[PDB]
């Protein structure tokens, strides 16, 4: 006899194009902004 | 050496009324016959605020919690401009706890 070919079916030999791949992750973080900030009492200039 | 600000003319408030304290039902109390209530105006709030100041910043800066003020109708802005205020108050605590000299500018030779 001759079986001429054959193969497995099916598993790991169907999935060495998928990996899968992977990702990216990221912070989570800012700031304020504080330019427009000043003191709410204010009597020192009064010495004029 | 109980410590007012050197700017201080008067710094007191003081009253009398004639009836005494009166406790609870139901402690080991103590029925005095007299006491006193005290309110402290004082820059050492300023300690505490620091503390506020420093909590605030690290939770904040990472945005931790927000989502949920958010997502009761809360805007961003809000807790950026209530911390400004809190810069400012800082410092309205600042400009107080000094003493009253005067002066302004920049000068660097004599006089005399």
């Amino acid at each position: 006899p001759d079986l001429k070919n054959v193969k497995s079916k099916i598993g790991s030999t169907e999935n060495l194009k998928h990996q899968p791949g992977g990702g990216k992750v990221q912070i989570i973080n800012k700031k304020l902004d504080l330019s427009n900030v000043q003191s709410k009492c204010g009597s020192k200039d009064n010495i004029k | 050496s109980i410590q007012f600000v050197d700017w201080c003319p008067t710094g007191f408030k003081v009253g009398i009324n004639y009836q005494p304290p009166t406790v609870v039902p139901g402690g080991d109390l103590a029925k005095v016959q007299r006491a006193v209530c005290m309110l402290s105006n004082t820059t050492a709030i300023a300690e505490a605020w620091a503390r506020l100041d420093h909590k605030f910043d690290l939770m904040y800066a990472k945005r931790a919690f927000v989502h949920w003020y958010v997502g009761e109708g809360m805007e961003e802005g809000e807790f950026s401009e209530a911390r400004e205020d809190m810069a400012a108050l800082e410092k309205d605590y600042e400009e107080v706890g000094v003493d009253s000299v005067e002066g302004e500018g920049e000068e660097e030779g004599e006089e005399y």
